[PDB]
């Protein structure tokens, strides 16, 4: 799960 | 040593018996309880465990793309070495982060289980990429309260939105  | 059950209502993160901290969840247009199944929106309601054990610097997964690896603890963001685009991206992390994990099946199955990777972090942007941005003083209270205790240290947070209000607690830098 990425955040950018 | 007593367990701590933090609460988060979209604008305030409460440490019962200690204090209330400004907090925010979601990207600017997604700070709403009816968007909690959209990626990077307000975090889904339910019960989460915090990993507060301090583990030092967060791992760097890809330095070129500014990618941080996951870690199950309280870690720091390597702002001092950021250059170019990473000065932008890592300012959205801040300086400290604490991993969260869904702590029951109802929370974990939310939104078809498509969302994840949640943290509490101390950027000062007024938004958060699918995590909880908190007032930085929270981490200093956390340090002071835990470093003098010898026994077990168990922290959770319950997320529950009780109105349609925007999930923005005023964390943007004044």
């Amino acid at each position: 799960h990425h955040h950018h | 040593m007593m367990a701590v059950r933090l609460t988060f209502d979209g604008q305030k993160l409460t440490w019962p018996g200690i204090g209330i901290f400004k907090a925010t969840t979601g990207l600017p247009d997604l700070q709403w309880p009816d968007k909690q199944c959209v990626p990077d929106a307000a975090i889904p309601e339910g019960n989460y465990k915090l990993f507060i054990q301090f583990q030092g610097e967060a791992p760097i997964r890809n330095a070129a793309d500014c990618d941080l690896g996951p870690s199950w603890g309280w870690s720091t963001i390597p702002r001092g070495q950021a250059a170019g685009t990473c000065e932008i991206y890592w300012a959205n992390w801040g300086y400290n982060r604490i991993r969260l994990e869904s702590a029951d099946e109802k929370t974990r199955k939310a939104c078809g289980g498509k969302r994840g990777g949640f943290y509490i972090h101390d950027s000062t942007k007024g938004y958060s990429h699918g995590c909880i941005e908190v007032e930085p003083v929270f981490f200093r209270i956390l340090k002071q309260e835990t470093e003098k205790e010898n026994g077990e240290k168990t922290f959770t947070v319950n997320v529950k939105y009780v109105s349609g209000q925007q999930t923005n607690g005023g964390t943007k830098q004044g």
